C-alpha cells in the first residue's frame, strides 16, 4: 500500500551513499563498474554474475530505480558481497571492502526508521548454531560463519518489510496478521 | 586465479 517516490527515497538514502564515497582510499575501487581488462581480471565474470558498485547505485537512485529502500540495502551488499568473493582476504581491496561495510551499518538504521521501519541491518547477527537472496553472489568441510538475511513479515496494511526479531515479540499475538507501529 | 593489479 505504502509507495516510495523516488525523491523521498534519493533525500534519505543518498547520504548513506555519501559516507561510502567519503571513505578514502576505501570507495575508491568501488566508484565506477569492474572493468576486467583495465585491471588484469579475465575471470571476473566468471565469478561476479551480478555486478554493482557506487555509480550504479547512485544512477539508480537519480532515475528512480527503487520502489522501496530495501531494493537499496540489497544493492549495496550485493556490492560488498561480489568483492568479498572475488578479493582474497588478503587483499586490500576485500579490507576496504570491509571499512565500507562497518561505515553502512552504522549509517542505515537512523534512515531506515526515518523512512517507517524497524532498522536497516539486512543480516543476521551471528550464524544459527546448526544440528538465496538479490545480494547472494549467483553460482551456476565448510565453516559455520555464514550469516544469512535476517527474514521478513509484511504490514498488513502499509505493505512495509519489517524484520520478524524487530516486530514480532514473545508474549504478542497477531492472529489478524502483524500490523506496524503508526498504520496501528 | 586473478587478482586486482
Ligand atoms: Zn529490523
Ligand atoms: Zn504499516
Amino acid at each position: 500500500k505504502k509507495i516510495f517516490k523516488p525523491e523521498e527515497l534519493r533525500q534519505a538514502l543518498m547520504p548513506t551513499l555519501e559516507a561510502l564515497y567519503r571513505q578514502d582510499p576505501e570507495s575508491l575501487p568501488f566508484r565506477q563498474p569492474v572493468d576486467p581488462q583495465l585491471l588484469g581480471i579475465p575471470d571476473y565474470f566468471d565469478i561476479v554474475k551480478n555486478p554493482m558498485d557506487l555509480s550504479t547505485i547512485k544512477r539508480k537512485l537519480d532515475t528512480g530505480q527503487y520502489q522501496e529502500p530495501w531494493q537499496y540495502v540489497d544493492d549495496v551488499w550485493l556490492m560488498f558481497n561480489n568483492a568479498w568473493l572475488y578479493n582474497r582476504k588478503t587483499s586490500r581491496v576485500y579490507k576496504f571492502c570491509s571499512k565500507l561495510a562497518e561505515v553502512f551499518e552504522q549509517e542505515i538504521d537512523p534512515v531506515m526508521q526515518s523512512l517507517g521501519y524497524c532498522c536497516g541491518r539486512k543480516y543476521e547477527f551471528s550464524p544459527q548454531t546448526l544440528c538465496d537472496d538479490p545480494s547472494q553472489p549467483q553460482t551456476t568441510k565448510k565453516k559455520n560463519d555464514t550469516l544469512d538475511p535476517e527474514p521478513f513479515v509484511d504490514c498488513k496494511e502499509c505493505g512495509r518489510k519489517m524484520h520478524q526479531i524487530c516486530v514480532l515479540h514473545y508474549d504478542i499475538i497477531w492472529p489478524s496478521g502483524f500490523v506496524c507501529d503508526n498504520c496501528l | 586465479r586473478h587478482r586486482k593489479v
